């Protein structure tokens, strides 16, 4: 019933689609509306994904509306399998078909298809994207994740990448680079790079690693129990969280916690008596939970910034969220709408605003420095430069992408000041 | 006709986006679910970061379960809306998938929200769902619901029925008052004090060709329409004002006189366009229905092979006039899956290869220039002085 | 001569101190006027060099008679001799301190410094900081380098890279990613990371790499002769020139030109629906002229830029550039001023300005986007970031820079064409 | 003797230019002098500053008559080109300075040739001359023999001071019953104040020596008062005006009592980080002492070498008197030594200069980088606890980075 004008999450069949585009060779069909199919822009325009995402909309009509419906699906499902060959195949419906009930599951079983379906169960009205991005997950690592030997060197498998995802290509180039560094070697990157085969083999593990709690926490929880498998909980956003992130893996696996920081230039490029300005300003995190936290543990404790906000949208997160808000004497604002955040940056005021971008759009109206970190973002904010958030460059990134905002600020502020003075 | 599978159109929704921004003082409250808001949410763009009147209120699992419940909170949410803004004069409740299969009455809802309401804010309800409508077809069923309210006027009046900027439809009626008399109408009102009226003898000049329905909503009013080629180009756009001027009555002389400029105007653009077309394959895949104007300009004035033209809904009684200058030569095959058309383009590499905005990643990636009929809509290229940009547009020979 | 506010380069010996700065164990002991330390200032806070730059300053504040400005230079030369441990010494003179009369090596031969002493002839009223950088490497290599046996691995020479160099730390780690990823191993970077004992072996390499002419060409033609390495000439930067580069490095040194192009994003992005609006934007291109070569070839190719106006502010490098503006239909602007790119852009009214520091504010107070592609920036245009621009990764960065200002124009200029700030025009039917 | 790191007085041009507009700054030299002032400048220059470089390039360096004509030819231009121009400054830099090229003579060659609406001045911002702050001093002290003289007493407290500042200084003073205050009322004007035997002059920033010699040369009277940095500077020197002036202290307790709360209290409030922390005052802009005795006294501070470039005792005793004895000074500048002291005292906080800031920090100190304490708003009491608190922020940094 609420006025909506801006979701920060989609409908959570988006999300099993973000699941499904990031690996490879797993067909997402749909049970949707003739229309439904705007979802693929997202992936072809803001994640520039070359090829149509491996997603088929039944597409139904005014002329389907009862068990037409479930013969398109049926359709649907057995052409997918011949024309578009894949090795896993998903099924599912959006809002439409989860109103009109057409039993995907037992659709699915009556082609009978040899390539493993998984069958996903999508609430699509109380639940939303990072749910049935992680749902999903889960589904397919039960469906095909089965526990195996292990392999014989160390190995660990890196949850929660997902297509459409803030900068996770980059961040998972990065966090392997780490992780070699230490000498762990990374099994299956999941469900981003990962093909069936992969999850087949993510039990072969000694330990997952959670990248991105949002879309991997369901799957590591699940793995702890079948694939007998620890994982991590610490995200390595910023210099202390990648050195504890260090620490944790080490311990994990069994190595050193030794990691190459010859490219960490963040501790000294914000020591320096340039960064001085910085010290003690205001600061609103908002946006994505894991994001936010990590960010205000940098913000706070590496560049001097002063939080004076914090905020979120991931609920499935408000735990940790609120936790963190007590831990740096703030109060977290756990909402899903822009009006609460903006009334609460009017009436905090502080000097960067940072998160989603709506952050940085009402940080324009305000005319406040704006910087993006959370997860709905543009195709500018995907970019094509090598930018990952975690790691050591990621600490460098982050950095550079947060004093931006203020380097242009003091810069047109002495502008401003230069040129201009009472004229008699 | 998508052969049971997946035709790439969006739900009519889409189409909200550039209505709002013509009719500045109409809101449109979506009742769709998260994923008719996210649809807005992208297909907006930057649309969401300037107090769009684009409320897409999300109906929730508390509206499922009970319908009088449901449009009842929705009369409340209204009242909610209108006093945070008063300024709105015309609310546009539309009809969405959710909204469709729920069964709510959303032309029931908009007469209780306007007894309450009153005259100030006349709050009227339309259908843009993905199960009824496909893209531009939003803006045909927006404007029809409109017509049955617009002023009955049994004198001779002209109607400007289409959503051009005004650097466009200002351009069109200060040509036809240039040699016609122009008693034009813009049914698009920019605002509510230009309710134009509407009648029997009140003809309706349709300009924007994927307005279908809309034809059989003003022709009940009386509304005749003119049979003349799309104005879209050095045909499109000559023939188009010859025959609103015949219509209403224009010497050639007059005729002539005034498109002179405008004649020698765009013919240099087009031409100065058109060799980045000369001789080449083109292929429309069904998005929003320009193709067959686009086809009847392109093909025949920048030399655009024309291979298939794709159209989601083909029209007879509306298409004709610029179906006559259509070529027989280009497939008229209505709007498939995705895989047919794309396989045929595969097999027939056009070298312009316009379709969805879905497909046009792809094919780029594909070996296929693509330009994709999104951009149509929103771009200013609907006139004589366009012509040349249009044409432009359509070229796009980029090299690495 | 002219009012100079804006100048691109700098003193000669602010280059000789890039050079000596960008080594390991080697102090620049200069001859200057109290305050000519202001340099130091530059190098310690525009790129941040955590140990101050390695350069004395025989501060003269009023003793200028040649006694005693002698006598200042002699004592310097060996404070900075027994106080700082380098391993070899770089003496010569600044702005007055050619004005005054020194003999700038005489001194330092005279005191007997056992490490050895590379004397430095900077003429200080004809010449720029960018020359001075290239003599002064030029003068290192005669005194420190000699001609040695060749590696058994085929061993590629970086030449090129100094201090307070536009990305030339970035840069120098994606080349030696590209270079050693093809098998060729690097011998010594020459200056931003040499020590003087890196210049001693740099007679070991095989074949040299030009990574900026500009800085290191005269170094390049001297090993050339005396070390007999030949030295690659294009510079990579792009994805045109680096498979050319590749290419080169290939040949030179006999190996297969594999190239890990699977960070290659920039052909791939430029090639979207997304960014086809680029096609026919006029871009004005200045800044140091390798640099602005490079970018007209990106900009022509890679992007689809339809490229306005070339121009360059070092002279020394003028022929170059006029070969190439002929080559886009163009003429090139080689000038030094400030007034004469304000004029050009003036004219031409471009609509991506890619400059230097100087003309990213052109930019700014005419409204067009502006970009850095070029040496004079302040600390700003330093990032902490891997942004080098020279490799594959090279060229992303150059698409998300270059595309970076364009894109915030356009959502600029949409939400002016919002109706948020368009309710001001309306029309009724016919009026 | 040995190495110093002050830069040339040319820096002086930086602030000089804003503060007294209309006036035009031609340094010539050569292109050192020319790179000193665009990065000095740094983002000055895009907003079309009043300096440059007259570059002399080898072509005018062995004919000095050359050069003089070429220079004028280049101040035709300029005045043609900047026909607001009020008072063009011939200063002299250090190239200058060995080519012997007196641009004393050569402002009398271009006074009135161009327009007597332009009163070309010179003064020498040469390093081999002045150190950095001394470039105003030497401005002002140019600018007071071609200023008239006044038969009234006339409060001459030197402006170099910006402009929001001096009218807050101005306002309370002229409230404690003062009136020529040598504050033109648009102040966009040439101030041109008179100097006469009565002529009462208060030195309001420390650097300005030689502008005391010359006001006392034109028989004006100083006033030893300490300086107007912190509260007790501020309090001293408008105490010691008013009683010089003739004013009592009566109305002086009240006009200032809420200033001077808020200069205790704002103190009080950013001195909190800093609580005892020892602070190494390195010899850079020879402003040093005056900051010093703010610290170590009414901030609560622990000085260890209060340095100087030069040391005007004769306006610094007022300030030194306040100063505890303990802390040393340095006549003796030189960083071979300087940085060798800093490191061995360990001190807390340090005043580097830019170039000597990063390492420092480098080295496990706190470094307030000395630049600012001439271009920011440190004066009188509504900017003493900002001044606490730009002193604050280095510890305050360390702190959150540990
Ligand atoms: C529903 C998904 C989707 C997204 C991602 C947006 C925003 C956006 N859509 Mg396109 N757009 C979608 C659909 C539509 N777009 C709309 C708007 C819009 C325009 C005017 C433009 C465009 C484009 C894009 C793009 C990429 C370029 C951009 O951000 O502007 C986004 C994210 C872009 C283009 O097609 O290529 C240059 C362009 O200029 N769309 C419209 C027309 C009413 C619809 C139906
Ligand atoms: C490294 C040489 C350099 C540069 C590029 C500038 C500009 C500039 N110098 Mg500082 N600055 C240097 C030198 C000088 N600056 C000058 C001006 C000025 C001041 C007062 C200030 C400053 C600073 C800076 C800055 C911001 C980045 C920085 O250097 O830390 C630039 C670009 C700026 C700042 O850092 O504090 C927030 C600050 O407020 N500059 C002057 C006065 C003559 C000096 C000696
Ligand atoms: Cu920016």
């Amino acid at each position: 019933m609420k006025l909506t004008l801006w979701t920060y999450e989609g409908p959570p069949h988006v999300g099993a689609m973000r699941v499904a585009t990031g690996m490879t060779g797993m067909h997402y069909v749909l049970h949707a509306p003739q229309g439904d199919t705007y979802a693929d822009l997202l992936f072809t325009m803001i994640e520039r994904r070359g090829k149509r995402p491996p997603v088929s909309y039944t597409t139904f009509q005014a002329r389907d509306l009862g068990s037409d419906t479930a013969e398109l699906f049926q359709s649907a499902c057995r052409d997918a399998y011949e024309r578009f060959q894949p090795q896993a195949i998903m099924v599912g419906s959006s809002c439409t078909a989860e109103l009109i009930q057409d039993d995907t599951g037992g659709l699915a079983d009556a082609l009978s298809l040899p390539v493993p379906v998984v069958h996903l169960e999508l609430p699509s009205y109380q639940r939303k994207e990072n749910f049935g991005a992680d749902e999903s997950f889960l589904q397919i690592c039960r469906k095909l994740a089965r526990p195996m030997e292990r392999t014989e060197k160390v190995s660990c498998n890196l949850l929660g990448p997902t297509a459409l995802g803030f900068r996770h290509r980059d961040d998972i180039l990065e966090v392997t680079r780490l992780l070699e560094g230490m000498g762990i070697a990374v099994n299956a990157v999941a469900p981003m790079g990962a093909s069936p085969a992969d999850i087949a083999r993510l039990g072969a593990a000694h330990f997952n690693v959670l990248l991105y709690p949002e879309t991997g926490e369901s799957a590591a929880r699940w793995a702890e129990k079948t694939l007998k498998q620890p994982y991590t909980k610490t995200v390595p956003i910023g210099v202390g969280a990648t050195r504890d992130f260090v620490a944790e893996v080490a311990a994990l696996a069994g190595v050193a916690p030794v990691a190459d920081d010859s490219r960490l230039r963040q501790p000294w490029w914000s020591a320096s008596v340039d960064s001085t300005y910085l010290t003690g300003k205001r600061v609103f995190l908002f946006g994505d939970a894991t994001h936010v936290i990590a960010a205000a543990r940098v913000a706070r404790d590496e560049m001097g910034f002063e939080v004076v906000g914090m905020g979120c949208y991931n609920r499935e997160f408000a735990r940790p969220m609120r936790a963190a808000a007590k831990g740096y004497g703030l109060e977290a604002l756990v909402t899903d709408d822009y009006l609460e955040v903006e009334e609460a940056i009017q009436a905090l005021a502080p000097e960067l605003i940072l998160g989603t971008q709506m952050e940085r759009h009402i940080a324009k109206r305000l005319g406040i420095p704006c910087a993006v970190i959370s997860a709905p973002v543009h195709v500018q904010d995907f970019p094509a430069r090598y930018s990952p958030q975690m790691g050591f460059e990621g600490a460098n990134v982050l950095f550079d992408t947060w004093i931006h905002p203020l380097t242009m600020g003091l810069e047109e502020h002495l502008l401003t000041m230069f040129r201009e003075d009472f004229e008699f | 006709l998508k052969e049971r599978g997946q035709r790439e159109v969006f739900c009519g929704l889409t189409g909200i986006i550039w209505l709002h921004r013509k009719m500045q003082d109409a809101f449109f409250l979506v009742v769709g679910s998260r994923t008719c808001a996210h649809l807005l949410q992208s297909a907006a763009g930057v649309m969401i970061f300037a107090e769009p009147r684009f409320g897409t209120a999300v109906l929730e699992e508390k509206d499922l379960a009970g319908l009088a419940d449901a449009n009842a909170e929705l009369d409340r949410e209204v009242d909610r809306l209108l006093a945070r803004r008063p300024d709105i004069r015309q609310l546009f409740l539309v009809g969405s998938c959710p909204s469709e299969v729920i069964k709510l009455d959303l032309h029931r809802a908009a007469e209780r929200l306007s007894a309450h309401h009153g005259p100030a804010v006349r709050v009227y309800n339309f259908s843009g769902s993905g199960i009824e409508t496909t893209f531009t077809q939003g803006e045909d069923a927006c404007l029809a619901s409109i017509v049955p309210t617009l002023p009955a006027t049994e004198a001779r009046e002209l109607l400007l029925v289409g959503a051009l900027p005004d650097v466009v439809e200002d351009q069109a009626v200060s040509l036809l008052t240039q040699l016609g008399i122009g008693p034009v109408r813009c049914l698009p009102a920019h605002h509510a004090a230009e309710a134009p009226g509407v009648g029997p003898n009140t003809v309706f000049a349709l300009v924007q060709p994927f307005l279908g329905d809309t034809h059989g909503a003003l022709t009940r009013r009386g509304a005749r329409h003119i049979a003349a080629p799309f104005p879209f180009g050095e045909e499109g756009t000559t023939l188009w004002l010859k025959a609103i001027a015949d219509e209403f009555g224009v010497s050639a002389e007059t005729f002539e006189a005034v498109t002179a400029a405008p004649r020698a105007r765009a013919r240099k653009a087009v031409a100065a366009a058109s060799e980045g077309l000369r001789g080449k394959s083109v292929f429309f895949l069904p998005d929003s229905q320009l193709e067959p104007s686009l086809a009847r300009f392109l093909t025949r004035e920048c030399g655009m092979s024309a291979v298939e033209v794709g159209t989601p809904f083909l029209h007879r009684g509306i298409l004709g006039p610029d179906l006559d200058l259509l070529a027989e030569g280009p497939v008229l095959s209505e709007g498939q899956d995705v895989e047919r058309q794309l396989d045929r383009v595969r097999a027939a590499r056009p070298d312009l290869t316009v379709c969805g905005l879905g497909l046009a990643n792809p094919l780029e990636a594909e070996g296929f220039t693509t330009k994709w009929a999104i951009e149509l809509v929103f771009t200013p290229v609907h006139f004589y002085e366009q012509a040349g940009d249009l044409a432009g547009l359509f070229s796009r020979p980029v090299r690495r």
